[PDB]
């Protein structure tokens, strides 16, 4: 029973159950069968996580829950004490039960304990009972499983989740030998790529994680992820995993961009790529953005421009690229004839920009428009300004009129000059 | 790092 | 009497129903009088502006305007059609009127026409029945004033809405003569002042406006607008309009941030104003914010870090002085890094405990238990937060794709 879809698992404001149920109906449309709810900044999550919910929040989480069932995703509850918890402290670990006890009679049989994004070592209490950090989360992971009576998917996040931060390496890491040992065969282990980010995950590199672990790990899925750059969103193709991982893991769960709407290319593709098990992102892409059309007034080609804008965390899109390259040219040769036709064509590129922006704004799907506004009109208000400025660069052979004649001129605030000082 | 403290 | 209070009048998501009614609690606890109801992304309200409002809709609309009327707060409508509308034609006009009649039976009594960005110029079918553009407006804006029986408050904006925006000057201008002129006595005008975000509204600019318009105007602040710019907030006081502006004026309301729950300092203070010292209603207003703030309930952020972070977001012409104080502080130091005499050793320290103190900021901020006040200022602390972290680490050594596509542009022009 292979996993696959989504994890809410960023930093940031987490969804509204009207948007996990519109989720769970995506989900299904199109064949995943999993969601794990681990939303960072939901406090009873982590940040509160000996907390029980109240009698509103109870309530929520069953209606959540049944929709789920309603729909046969499968919902997997987590929980995140890796902040404070005492390991060796008894009554620590008995709170952690009542919580996924109180969960549990929610209609919840899927669970997962998550230790990413913790400081390393122990407090005095527990290097006592523990010989290692490792042996800890085993130990909590292990009596918990048990507890539970060992439920049927069951995921284990630890610290050490993506190649970067094992030390000192993958193969020979402390850490990393002592779970794939200690760790229950029931167990899940979660784990991210060689980076937190993973540009592409090599066959090599999970055949190689499977040394140590002793399983094939479910893979927390970044490539979509937007929570760590306020200016950043990504529409583009799930990219640079290739079609033969599928047979060699137990899953794959996109954390996709905190913007709801803006997850339908994020999802789809990976929807596509799911079936097929080589897989063609340009297609995928294609089909996806046709599909995508259907929910919006806005031509195909803006959707295009738009996937091409906000592509992907290593790679800008077809169109996006080629607009760096022109502009990059241009601005580099100042002064027989191509610049004018150059900055001609250009000038012509920018005006498609503020088009997509404009049939965008007139749109029908005001939800859609709402979660990537502040994106679009980012965009294309820089677009405005570097067609402004060529412009300027070429009517200079007969004026000596500076390039300025307002503060959205002077952009970024306080964080943008801290940032115009680092090299 | 994704993040901490 | 004079109008003090919110316009909910930017680009971006509008605000919810349920936002807008905390609105008209504080307003009237702060003892404010009207909000304008003009978001420009808020369809109907000027894309699909002739279409009606759904079954539906009329019920949470008129749910609302029972609110502002429950609050002591004056609520006006107001319509943005000059986009594509056709002047002449009869059928868009009754259209106009049908669609205010609407929000009439809504329980609506106060109404605005707002004819701001849009183009110049009108088609030919106009260009025949009218003589300028101003002409144009004026005569509909009149109609619709009559048509309704000539209301309490009716307020029309101009597309020369700002002193940069009037041809050629303000003082000669052909658009404002003929607004000034012709449009009925009873009808107020909106005014942003010098500029759309105007850094200082100083008397004689008020004078000299009034003088071509042959009224005072009201002021439709952008001051503590952010909708122009992904990465600023404005958290900072109410600044640089004169008390003495009163007297001059028919009112001021205040377009603020999008995001909700960041328009406390912004809100509270315009209200202090209203009854002046920045940095003191400052402290006023981020003082009983402090409140807001709690610890969650559990059954097993202070009044420094409010500073920093309104010195961190503060004004559009302006730092607070917390944050231009570490950016002082680190041009010094990148500077004198040829210097590895080492007063620079004593200076880095207290640098990094300032960084220090921007990262205490954002984990406490994340422990609060009000979740909507963070949700809404997340991705603006997350940012200031990276960035110090960086800026720590790279002053103690003494991201390629960061802002994405926009940001490898803005790199690349030089005004930056
Ligand atoms: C670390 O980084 C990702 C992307 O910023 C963030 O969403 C996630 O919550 C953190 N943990 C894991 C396992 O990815
Ligand atoms: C122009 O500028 C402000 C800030 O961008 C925008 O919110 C407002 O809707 C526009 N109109 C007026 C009258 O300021």
């Amino acid at each position: 029973h292979f996993l696959c879809g989504v994890v809410e698992g960023f930093y940031g404001r987490p969804w509204v159950m009207e948007q996990r149920k519109e989720l769970f109906r995506r989900l299904q449309k199109w064949e995943l069968n999993t969601y794990l709810y681990a939303p960072k900044d939901d406090y009873k999550h982590r940040m509160f996580w000996r907390e029980m919910y109240s009698v509103e929040e109870a309530e929520q989480l069953m209606t959540l829950i049944s929709a789920a069932r309603e729909y046969e995703i499968e919902f997997i509850y987590a929980i995140s004490p890796g902040l404070d918890i005492t390991f060796s402290n008894p009554k620590e670990v008995s709170t952690l039960k009542r919580k996924l006890d109180q969960v549990s009679q929610f209609g919840c049989r899927s669970f997962a304990l998550l230790f990413d994004n913790i400081d390393h070592n122990m407090c005095a209490a527990d290097k006592e009972v523990f010989s290692s950090f490792a042996h800890a989360q085993v130990s909590i992971t292990n009596e918990i499983y048990q507890y539970l009576g060992e439920p049927e998917t069951f995921l284990f996040c630890p610290t050490e989740y993506c190649g970067t931060f094992c030390y000192p390496n993958v193969s020979q890491s402390p850490y990393l030998r002592t779970v794939g040992e200690k760790l229950l065969p029931g167990i899940e282990v979660l784990w991210t790529g060689p980076k937190v980010v993973s540009k592409e995950i090599p066959v090599e590199s999970i055949e190689e994680v499977s040394k140590i672990i002793k399983r094939a790990p479910v893979i927390w899925d970044n490539i979509h992820a937007n929570d760590y750059d306020q200016k950043r969103l990504f529409l583009g193709p799930y990219k640079g995993r290739s079609t033969e991982l599928i047979p060699r893991l137990k899953g794959v769960l996109t954390n996709p961009n905190c913007e709801f709407e803006a997850n339908y290319v994020a999802i789809h593709t990976l929807a596509t790529w799911y079936k097929s098990n080589l897989y063609s992102p340009q297609m995928a892409l294609k089909l996806a953005l046709t599909e995508w059309l259907q929910e919006f007034s806005v031509t195909l080609e803006d959707l295009q421009l738009l996937a091409d804008l906000f592509y992907l965390p290593y790679e800008h899109g077809p169109k996006g690229a080629q607009m760096l390259r022109e502009f990059q040219w241009l601005r580099a040769n100042s002064s027989i004839e191509e610049w004018r036709s150059r900055a001609a064509k250009f000038e012509e590129m920018c005006g498609l920009v503020m088009g997509m922006f404009t049939r965008l704004s007139n749109c029908a799907n005001r939800t859609i428009l709402y979660d990537m506004y502040s994106y679009v009109w980012d965009i294309k208000s820089i677009m405005s300004m570097v067609k402004s400025f060529v412009q300027w660069l070429g009517c200079r052979s007969h004026s000596s009129a500076q390039f300025l004649i307002e503060p959205w001129a002077f952009r970024g605030g306080l964080a943008g000059e801290f940032q115009r000082l680092l090299p | 790092t994704s993040t901490s403290l």
